[PDB]
């Protein structure tokens, strides 16, 4: 059987690409909205089968963020709530993608190996895991007012249970989204009318 | 080799160091590149491994529900984090000399290999009797009294952080 | 001005108590419109 | 059987792990000005393999109580230092020999026999019955033994001194264990 | 290359960053001075570049006549 044997630096960057959301990846190449790593990849050390261990931890990491790039590509290419819920999405992506970047710099120009860069991300690979089960109860599931409430309403539950970094982030995610709702509720006290979009408020008047 | 082992002993298993859902982490038969005596000594700090991998499997599941449990797991990495530490060590050491053998690396985990194993049954205590509510506060404080003094440091780090949880109840209600 | 108003309360026992204190935006307000 | 053959074992033997195999450790060939240094510097492993394991057998059961087990814990401080001359002479053997190694290992030879005879005289000593009896071992003179085991009571005697800083400024004695010689009664 | 992309996001395609009035901005194909799996993030940077190129293909056109039109042209520059 043959193998690819790729040096060390390399898979490094490749990651970075992985936590990057980026597609078309000489490792960890999707076949079906799920990321799989290679199967010819192997370095002078680790047996050939410690690398593909280590990266199938990351790749369900790539799974993470692949799908909500994924979520944010299907609202670009007036709901006024997903479109809101994104733009908080979107605000922590480009945060989180400095420091991957960042650590890319210096690649370039100190030694640098698998397991540094791991524990030196362990304060977002923790922070991500939350997303993973915080979106999946907005992904799950077909009228707009019943997306919209049950998504905004998890979040609420989903804080009282975390009741410190977790708790500042999901905080900075709420705010973020209810912010159509606490728009509508103002303008319609001030200005006497309810102008609602798609019915999306729970008054279907 | 060595940075496959120091992989082993994080929570990654490979063909040298095969792994079993009951047993625990092993080498796998003899090897002819090394010799026929190392392939205890590595038995011998597998059972380390062992203890890191049925921890974090424990941390990540979180199994039984309630805070003071939730807590628990995010106090019992605290404790766990100068293992981690110390394993990333190893690796610039082995980098600078390569004429560090397995002896040297199974002498660095010293203390690890005397504090894993009392911490061990504190957990299976837990998953084995339905340990549900407050009554973890005493269940950690009746093994805190023990005679070994890094348990003994350890352990009051855990009931420092989990009382952070009645300290905030308490406060919120009175 | 509503969400301009529940962020400066961040400024000066969390999304309980806390959000206990958003109303009295939104009620003192109701309490002039009925009244 | 080269010479270089028996120092790969003995390098081993030195901890347990078994040419040379296991109550002396009997080498099976060879000339006999080898056979005999072997099976004097092989005496190292089995003081070795004994302290290991009864420090093993108590760590196991909680029966000993918080005296005992500091004392067992006192006893691993002293195998991290065994543990690591292993190491620095390991990394040589790639030039030593049995007569090099003799003036190597002839103090941990004494160390490893204070330790190996302190841990029998104090075999059912539980609570403050073990601080009491790995006290007698400070009557010796000996001006390296009487300096080992003087530190070995200096972590045993912790806990006593523990109760003691308790049960009377605080007058609050407990220990689930019987330790402390003051018994109180419900 | 590098000098070569913020030409091309200024409105300048070259060789290696062909044009097309139907698609837009896009890589021609594979480099061997560039990573197999990088040229994805270049398609995507282009993106935001082919849009530029339609705002002055329209901005410079003016094209329907109004003031309020020509006007709103004008404000575009602004943003």
């Amino acid at each position: 059987d043959d193998r690819v044997l790729v040096t060390e630096t390399q898979v490094i960057r490749e990651t970075l690409w992985l936590l990057s959301g980026v597609k078309k990846l000489f490792i960890f190449q999707l076949i079906d909205g799920k990321v799989t790593v290679r199967n010819n990849i192997i370095v002078t050390h680790l047996t050939h089968s410690c690398l593909r261990s280590v990266l199938e931890q990351i790749a369900a990491y790539g799974q993470v963020v692949f799908r909500l790039q994924e979520f944010i590509d299907e609202v670009m290419g007036p709901f006024r709530t997903y479109q809101a819920f994104m733009w908080a999405l979107y605000k922590y992506f480009i945060s989180f993608k400095e420091e991957l970047a960042e650590i890319e710099k210096c690649i370039i120009n100190t030694t640098i190996t698998l397991a540094i860069v791991v524990d030196k991300l362990a304060p977002r690979l923790s922070q991500l895991k939350v997303l993973h089960k915080v979106f999946s109860t907005g992904v799950a599931e077909t009228r707009n007012v019943v997306r919209a409430s049950h998504l905004l309403n998890t979040l609420y539950k989903a804080i009282l249970e975390y009741d410190e970094q977790t708790v500042s982030l999901l905080f900075s995610l709420w705010v973020e989204t209810v912010r159509p709702y606490l728009q509508t509720v103002d303008e319609w006290i001030v200005h006497g009318h309810l102008w609602d979009g798609a019915r999306e408020f729970i008054i279907q008047r | 080799m060595i940075h496959e082992l120091l992989l082993a002993l994080s929570g990654y298993p490979g063909s040298i160091f095969t792994w079993n859902k009951r047993s625990g982490l092993q080498v796998s038969q003899d090897f002819p590149f090394l010799h026929p005596s190392e392939t205890s000594v590595l038995n011998r700090l597998c059972r380390l491994g062992t203890d890191y991998i049925r921890f974090t499997e424990f941390i990540e599941q979180y199994t039984l529900h309630g805070i003071y449990l939730r807590a628990f797991c995010t106090g019992l990495d605290s404790v766990l984090q100068p293992y981690r530490q110390a394993l990333l060590d190893l690796e610039q050491e082995f980098l600078g000399d390569p004429h560090l053998s397995i002896s040297h690396v199974n002498y660095f985990l010293d203390q690890f290999q005397l504090l894993f194993p009392s911490v061990m049954v504190v957990v299976e205590q837990i998953k084995s009797q339905k340990i549900h509510g407050c009554q973890i506060l005493e269940t950690v404080y009746k093994h805190s009294c023990g005679g070994l003094p890094p348990v003994r440091s350890a352990l009051e780090k855990i009931l420092a952080v989990c009382h952070g949880v009645m300290y905030k109840q308490l406060s919120a209600w009175m | 001005e509503l969400d301009d108003v529940h962020d400066p309360l961040l400024a000066i026992t969390f999304e309980l108590t806390l959000r206990s204190c958003l109303y009295p935006h939104i009620d003192k307000q109701y309490l002039d419109c009925c009244g | 059987i080269t010479e270089a053959a028996l120092v790969r074992d003995i390098l081993y033997v030195f901890q347990g792990i078994d040419n040379i195999k296991m109550n002396c450790y009997k080498v099976e060939n060879l000339s006999r000005s080898l056979r005999d240094t072997a099976v004097r510097l092989s005496e190292l492993g089995w003081l070795h393999n004994k302290i290991r394991r009864y420090t093993d057998q108590r760590s196991l059961d909680r029966s000993f109580g918080l005296v005992g087990q500091s004392f067992c814990a006192a006893l691993h401080q002293e195998l991290r230092e065994y543990y690591r001359l292993l190491s620095v002479l390991h990394s040589q053997l790639q030039s030593l020999t049995l007569r090099r190694l003799l003036v190597w290992t002839y103090d941990p030879k004494i160390r490893l026999k204070t330790l190996a005879a302190l841990v029998d005289h104090c075999q059912g000593r539980k609570g403050g019955e073990l601080a009491s009896a790995v006290h007698a071992y400070t009557k010796t003179g000996d001006p390296y033994m009487r300096s080992l085991v003087q530190h070995i009571l200096s972590l045993v005697s912790h806990p006593v001194l523990s109760f003691l800083y308790r049960w009377i400024y605080d007058g609050e004695l407990e220990d689930t264990y019987h330790e402390f010689f003051v018994a109180s009664d419900p």
